[PDB]
């Protein structure tokens, strides 16, 4: 009952393998700190912690396939795979974007349905919806922000919030 | 980026299946 980084992948997997609903992936956004010489501030930054992808034109496909192979070094690549992948390089200043707003105000932000995502004025919600997501969720924890996405419209269930609560840290 | 590296690794390996 006080989780650490070594179980984080296991807990993310547990979260959407045990889920009653059809979630496409889970992401954990870990906090880090970015000191700025210019102001002296140590701003909280949410960056990629870990993730678990479950899942379910030809030029674009060529590029994506090309990117996959390059990454292997260092068959279709679906929209949600790509979104999951592209998500790995994103980060968020505390208070900004879906994870940063979630973390700053210790919030559950539950966006269900395409219009909820496009009406949120939130950039990552908009990107998710472009890649076919219909539900996006951010839940602040003690150590960052848990995010869930799905290509289906999923209502907030108490079962899911229960599992979340048993798999991450809270104050 | 180690956190990204591990996730990337796990993602690609599971992708193979």
């Amino acid at each position: 009952p006080q989780f650490n980084e070594d179980t984080l992948q296991q807990r993310l997997q547990a979260l959407i393998e045990s889920a009653g609903e059809n979630w496409t992936y889970a992401i954990f956004w870990q906090i880090s700190h970015d000191f700025d010489s210019s102001t002296g501030d140590n701003t909280v930054i949410l960056g990629w912690g870990d993730g678990y992808y479950k899942g379910e034109n030809t030029a674009e496909q060529e590029h994506r396939k090309r990117v996959i192979r390059e990454l292997n070094s260092l068959e279709e690549v679906t929209d949600t795979e790509w979104f999951f992948l592209v998500s790995m390089t994103q980060s968020f200043v505390n208070g900004v974007g879906l994870p940063g707003e979630s973390f700053l105000n210790s919030r559950v932000i539950w966006l269900s349905g395409s219009g909820a995502l496009t009406g949120s004025g939130c950039e990552r919600a908009g990107q998710g919806q472009i890649y076919g997501l219909k539900t996006m969720v951010c839940i602040a924890t003690q150590n960052g922000v848990v995010e869930l996405g799905s290509s289906e419209v999923i209502s907030q269930s108490s079962d899911l919030m229960h599992k979340v609560n048993n798999l991450f840290n809270f104050n | 980026p180690i956190a990204r590296r591990k996730s990337l690794q796990r993602f690609l390996e599971k992708r193979k299946e």
